RNA sequence: GCUUGAGUCUCGUAGAGGGGGGUAGAAUUCCAGGUGUAGCGGUGAAAUGCGUAGAGAUCUGGAGGAAUACCGGUGGCGAAGGCGGCCCCCUGGACGAAGACUGACGCUCAGGUGCGAAAGCGUGGGGAGCAAACAGGAUUAGAUACCCUGGUAGUCCACGCCGUAAACGAUGUCGACUUGGAGGUUGUGCCCUUGAGGCGUGGCUUCCGGAGCUAACGCGUUAAGUCGACCGCCUGGGGAGUA
């Protein structure tokens, strides 16, 4: 569910800013916290089937501001992943 | 539910029968629920019910005879 | 007989059937007649007349017992409670209270399929 | 008014029926008030006064 | 029009039940929105008050058994 | 930390013995960092349909701000209690103080 | 490199959206106990059957399995299909006031993957109501059809397979543009929200119509209208959407 205690704080990490949200570190990570919290929701009780294109929404566009990342800075790409730990 | 009124009657008299429920329940319960039926009658019945009050202000206008 | 005279007339009027039944203040039926019972077997078991006699059928020897005020609950919207009701209510009794008990749920178990 | 029904007629009971009509210092006074003696209904009891 | 769902601010509980004895009928019903003209969202949300009146017994399924 | 409008009925059996719990279960939230809002005591109310045995039920009320790990021990008791044989719980976010 | 495209974050909103479990009220069948009748069911009419080995009905109690009333609203959610009591755990989609940003990061798509009501089958539970196969009385020139009395697969839940439909406002998806009103449903900004109002801004959906199109009926801001992008399909019917 991406906490709002822990956004402000990803953002807060990774973003230079209280509110500069709109850049690549920020958006992926944030998305990638929603994930690593919803460890919880897809591995218990398992059939939530329209749980899962919400799923599907949000895993994708995270691929997508990454999509971006490679084809800007390759520096802060690998090093985004490096940091919090997304690709893998 | 319940009709009581001590005895200025001389009659069943079952008004408040007729005035709670009484045949509701009767309505749903003696033949076969049918699935489908719900939604039919739910739209098609109210749809007809909105058709009077339109009724009402398209018959005012001409009418002259 | 019983020493009572609240009674309780419980009518289950369904289709053919209309049956009225005296019972004790508890449901100890003292007494009832069928209007299929008192003849008129068909589409006569289906009409009110039928079942003011059942009304007649059921008002007998009742008295014998004490009753006088008593209570009428219908369990059986039926085409009669009215040339039943006020029957009973010419048969020179005081029904103190009228009353229609239909037992409530929240739409349950599944009837059979009729009529069509 | 037409607006207002149905609100005292399902809602309580004095919630609106009642208005305010009060009385005040004639033009021409002023001063303070001193004593003041007050009285309530005989037989049924009026509210905490 | 009625100073309840729409003047009376924030949800009416079911606790002040000398107001919820003009909602449902003498025996456990529940008024239509079309009888105590009230906006059908708190309608329910009245719905929702007299659903856990019959679930605390403030307000029962029906008057007697 | 939750908002919990803990409504309860015992029985007219404990109507005596249940105010000496009221002292327990609000301690209880007082040794789990809570506060009530409402502590209220109106009485043995009659209820509306009777419920199994017996009518008119002891009513008392809490509303109180209690962590909902908390509140679920706490309805577990309410059910595992001889007393209260119906006893349930509202949302967070809104609180009241009337209940009048 | 910059933004009127897409999208994220901050603060919120309503619900038959879903999955796992539990709970509440009451009821049909059946069982037992108190009472009692000679009839009950049903049909246009009749009848097999049941019953005096006391049925149907009435009162109280109880074990199973399954279904959610008034509130209900061509209303709501969704890709589609489909789906109504409530609560508990978890979560998504749709949308909006006022701003900060990456700066076209967007759309669709054969083979392919996934979803797929209902039903049939393999397996462990299962049986109240109903009901394929079948038996019986008849309307009838006959009944393996309409009716009725029983009853098995099934109906329900979980794991897989066939990957099928009127899976149809029959109208693919996305963006932009083109006079409105009565409505329904869900938010918000502004003004004396003094009150259930007024003026704008989005989604979904119905009806009456203009420009336009069409064989016509009619669709009509959710278009069968005007363009661009992407995909499937047709060339008379039958044969056959079959081997």
């Amino acid at each position: 569910s991406l906490s709002t205690e822990a956004t402000a704080k990803i953002v807060s990490e990774f973003g230079r800013d209280a509110n500069d949200t709109g850049s690549t570190e920020v958006q992926v990570a944030l998305l990638t916290a929603q994930i690593n919290h919803l460890q919880g929701h897809f591995a218990e009780h398992k059939k939530d089937h329209h749980s899962r294109r919400g799923l599907l929404r949000m895993v994708s566009q995270r691929r997508k501001l990454l999509d971006y990342l490679k084809r800007k800075d390759v520096a802060r790409y690998t090093q985004l992943i490096e940091r919090l730990g997304l690709r893998r | 539910i319940k009709v009581r009124e001590n005895e200025p009657f001389d009659v069943a008299l079952r008004r408040f029968k007729r005035s709670c429920e009484k045949a509701g329940v009767l309505a749903e319960v003696r033949r076969r629920e049918f699935y489908e039926k719900p939604t039919t009658e739910r739209k098609r019945a109210k749809a007809s019910a909105v058709k009077r009050h339109a009724k009402k202000l398209a018959r005012e206008n001409a009418r002259r005879t | 007989r019983k020493q009572v005279s609240d009674g309780v007339a419980h009518i289950h009027a369904s289709f053919n059937n209309t049956i009225v039944t005296i019972t004790d203040r508890q449901g100890n039926a003292l007494g009832w007649a069928t209007a299929g019972g008192s003849g008129f077997r068909g589409s006569r078991k289906s009409t009110p007349f039928a079942a003011q006699v059942a009304a007649e059928r059921c008002a007998d020897a009742v008295k014998e017992y004490g009753i006088k005020n008593l209570e009428v609950m219908v369990k059986g919207p039926g085409p009669g409670r009215e040339s039943t009701i006020r029957a009973l209510n010419a048969a020179g009794f005081r029904i103190t209270n009228i009353t229609d008990v239909t037992p409530i749920p929240h739409n349950g178990c599944r009837p059979p399929k009729k009529r069509r | 008014t037409p607006e207002e029904k149905l609100l005292r007629a399902i809602f309580g009971e004095k919630a609106s029926d009642v208005k305010d009509s009060s009385l005040r210092v004639p033009n021409g006074v002023s001063g303070t008030v001193i004593d003041v003696q007050v009285f309530t209904r005989d037989g049924v009891e009026k509210d905490k006064r | 029009f009625c100073r309840f769902t729409a003047e009376g601010v924030q949800e009416i509980d079911y606790k002040d039940i000398a107001t919820l004895k003009n909602y449902i009928t003498e025996s456990g019903k529940i008024v239509p929105s079309r009888i105590t003209g009230t906006r059908a969202k708190y309608q329910r949300q009245l719905a929702r008050a007299i659903k856990r009146a019959r679930y605390l017994s403030l307000l029962p399924y029906t008057d007697r058994h | 930390m939750r908002h919990y409008e803990i409504v309860f009925m015992v029985h007219p059996d404990q109507s005596e013995q249940v105010p000496g719990m009221i002292e327990r279960y609000t301690a209880a939230i007082t040794g789990a960092e809570g506060k009530i809002h409402r502590l209220e005591d109106w009485g043995r109310r009659q209820l509306a349909y009777p419920i199994n045995k017996l009518h008119k039920a002891h009513y008392v009320l809490m509303n109180v701000e209690a962590p909902q790990e908390v509140i679920d021990e706490l309805e577990t008791t309410f059910r595992f209690n001889d007393a209260v044989i119906r006893s349930m719980v509202m949302r967070t976010k809104h609180a009241v103080t009337e209940a009048s």
